[PDB]
RNA sequence: GUGAACAGCCUCUAGUUGAUAGAAUAAUGUAGAUAAGGGAAGUCGGCAAAAUAGAUCCGUAACUUCGGGAUAAGGAUUGGC
RNA sequence: UUCAAAUGAGAACUUUGAAGACUGAAGUGGGGAAAGGUUCCACGUCAACAGCAGUUGGACGUGGGUUAGUCGAUCCUAAGA
């Protein structure tokens, strides 16, 4: 019915390599998650938190991992990281940001 | 230039002008004459069942009624609303005979306009009653 | 080099049409060495041969 | 002499009146002739991305104006009949209007 | 910049005739990664450290095969008909010497 | 045809075994006058007529 | 998908990109179009083209083996929201 | 139809990649019957042939490949012989 689902994103690798900002990513999620068809209507329905390496979204109102991936890819495209960083699933409802395969220059 | 427009708007296939139709609808005597036409063997429906707005003869009263219940007739009626756009309008737009154009516009607004509207309303109710 | 046979084997092994297999233009010698479906499977595994995605036919306007 | 410039080519007047199946191939040939005229090289090589830019709107939809980067460089191969060749690249810009010939500072 | 990005994406995309290649299957170069991140303005210290560690890990060590057979070829008389060692040659098996 | 009789397949096997050029050592024999296979058959040139 | 529709037109899966090429754009051809005013004066002959066309509604003669003729003829209309 | 690379003495015509198109499921897709008989596939390879070309080929040279109690024939009868 309204059972709270938890979705986790691990941003540790891009954050450590210095091309990603978890606080900005969480703020983008807060400002761009839609509830009942509108933004800014997350009151007592969904919550987004970040501790510098893991971003957690706890939702009771129609949130899906595909939607979270769509929003994250929008954010990466906006910050011009879509060609280098991708959003992948490790287990159910836990995801990570990974780099695409890059050969050394030598 | 293209064949459709050429064979529709050939000079020998020309139709009556909107300002002429407006002059016909403005005066009550003209409307009465167009409503009571002499029997002509060369016209569809023996000269009866004539739509004044579209200037068009129908073969039957049912055909005239179906024409009145249509968008083409509504299009012509909407076209026949405002100023008839004679040559004085283009002259005034160029800056020529501006006072004459203004006098014509105020005459249409004051006297010719409402009389034409009342004639149209009487014609509409007459057609609705008889059809 | 002539990679027609390798292209056909890659299509058969991946299970798509020949229009949907991409052979790396830089690994020409490595692809030319591959004469068996086993070697083709190895090339697919290491990424020298890639399966293309289907051309989209969206139904949004429909 | 190694050099690199950016030009605008007017393909509209060059393709004026050309049969529809031949417009994009004739644009390719006109670009080769343009580079030969401006650089003095018989050997002209077009980038595949430039070929994509030419053919982007099909065989008969070639753009009126294209912004090109032409680089005259040395031919490293000894067996080649010429010591210099031109390489033509596309310059993707907001609009190809109002642009003049410029020299690109190679670094 | 927005118009330029529109033009670049239009030149890149050809979606009506086929799909775009998957990034998760393709591989790219650290030089392009460095230049793009430098354009974006990030700090390339950690990425350069990763690339240097990978380059120092990928070491080419020569072996006895490289010493002996490195430049040579053949070692086998190449047959005129491209036959295997134990394959019959209908045409040439009856003539032992190459002069004949 | 795919479903053929054994007699037809036997004649086909004989034709296949006959389809060859001359061996090269034939050309080296004393007083040899056979210089090519004058009865060579090809599938697209002369039909076997069953 | 459109559409009454295995029609025509566009697309996905799959399959092709084969048929000597390049350069110019004279006359005459082959194939395909447009044309002021008139409207068969052309020609043995309206040959050929043009015009008509789907669907809804109104309406439909002589003759007739009463079953037809008939989509007779002749009219009004058609989009989007 | 076009671009770059590879191969090669030599590339409009071969291979890969990049593009533009087409068949549009009554197909230029996927299988079979008659007929053909190795044309299938690999390696080598260009004298002749592919009405231009050719490094390519259904071409030339050398080999590999067709596995059934259940699929067919075989059995039954039809017109008939
Ligand atoms: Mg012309
Ligand atoms: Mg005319
Ligand atoms: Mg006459
Ligand atoms: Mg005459
Ligand atoms: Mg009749
Ligand atoms: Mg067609
Ligand atoms: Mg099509
Ligand atoms: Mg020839
Ligand atoms: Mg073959
Ligand atoms: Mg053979
Ligand atoms: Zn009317």
């Amino acid at each position: 019915q309204k059972i709270a689902k938890t979705f986790t994103v691990d941003v540790s690798s891009p954050t450590e390599n210095g091309v990603f900002d978890p606080a900005s990513y969480a703020k983008y999620l807060i400002d761009h998650i839609k509830v009942e068809g509108a933004v800014g209507n997350l009151g007592n329905a969904v919550t987004v938190t970040e501790d510098g390496t893991v971003v957690t979204v706890v939702s009771t109102a129609k949130f899906s991992g595909k939607y979270l991936k769509y929003l994250t890819k929008k954010y990466l495209k906006k910050n011009q990281l879509r060609d280098w960083i991708r959003f992948v699933s490790t287990k159910t409802n836990e995801y990570r940001l990974a780099f695409y395969q890059v050969t050394p220059e030598e | 230039m293209g064949r459709y427009s050429v064979k529709r708007y050939k000079t020998k296939r020309r139709t009556r002008d909107l300002d002429l139709i407006y002059n016909d609808l403005s005066t009550k005597e003209s409307v009465q004459k167009l409503l009571n036409q002499p029997l002509d063997e060369t016209k569809p429906g023996l000269g009866q069942h004539y739509c004044i707005h579209c200037a068009k003869y129908m073969e039957t009263a049912i055909a005239l009624k179906t024409h009145l219940k249509g968008k083409v007739h509504k299009r012509r009626v909407k076209e026949l609303r405002g100023v008839p756009y004679t040559q004085e309008v283009s002259d005034a737009a160029a800056g020529y005979n501006l006072n004459k154009f203004l006098n014509r516009v105020q005459e249409i607004t004051q006297s010719v306009g409402p009389e034409k509207e009342s004639n149209e309303a009487l014609l509409k109710e007459h057609l609705d009653s008889t059809l | 080099a002539n990679l027609r046979t390798q292209k056909r084997l890659a299509a058969s092994v991946v299970g798509v049409g020949k229009r949907k297999v991409w052979l790396d233009p830089n690994e020409t010698s490595e692809i030319a060495q591959a004469n068996s479906r086993n070697a083709i499977r190895k090339l697919v595994k290491n990424g020298t041969i890639v399966k293309k995605a289907v051309t989209v036919h969206s139904k949004s306007r429909t | 002499d190694v050099v690199t410039r950016e030009y605008t080519i007017n393909l509209h007047k060059r393709l004026h009146g050309v049969s529809f199946k031949k417009r994009a191939p004739r644009a390719v040939k006109e670009i080769k002739k343009f580079a030969k005229l401006h650089m003095g090289t018989d050997d002209v090589r077009l980038a595949p991305e430039l070929n994509q830019a030419i053919w982007k709107r099909g065989v008969k939809g070639v753009e009126y104006r294209l912004r090109l980067r032409i680089s005259r460089k040395r031919n490293e191969e000894e067996d080649a009949k010429n010591p210099l060749f031109s390489y033509v690249e596309p310059v993707l810009v907001a609009s190809a209007k109002g642009l003049q010939t410029v020299v690109v500072e190679e670094d | 910049r927005q118009k330029t990005m529109i033009a670049e994406a239009r030149n890149r995309k050809s979606l009506k005739n086929k799909a775009i290649m998957p990034r998760s299957k393709l591989t790219k170069s650290f030089g392009k990664m460095e230049e793009h991140m430098s354009t974006l303005g990030h700090d390339m210290s950690a990425l350069q450290d990763k690339q240097n560690r990978a380059a120092r890990k990928n070491r080419y060590v020569e072996r006895g095969s490289d010493v002996v057979f490195g430049d040579q070829d053949a070692l086998t008389a190449s047959t005129e008909n491209g036959v295997k060692l134990r394959q019959t040659d209908r045409l040439l098996d009856g003539v032992a010497d190459g002069s004949m | 045809a795919a479903q053929k009789s054994f007699r037809i397949k036997q004649k086909m096997a004989k034709a296949k075994k006959q389809n060859r050029p001359l061996p090269q050592w034939i050309r080296l024999r004393t007083n040899n006058t056979i210089r090519y296979n004058a009865k060579r058959r090809n599938w697209r040139r002369t039909k076997m007529n069953i």
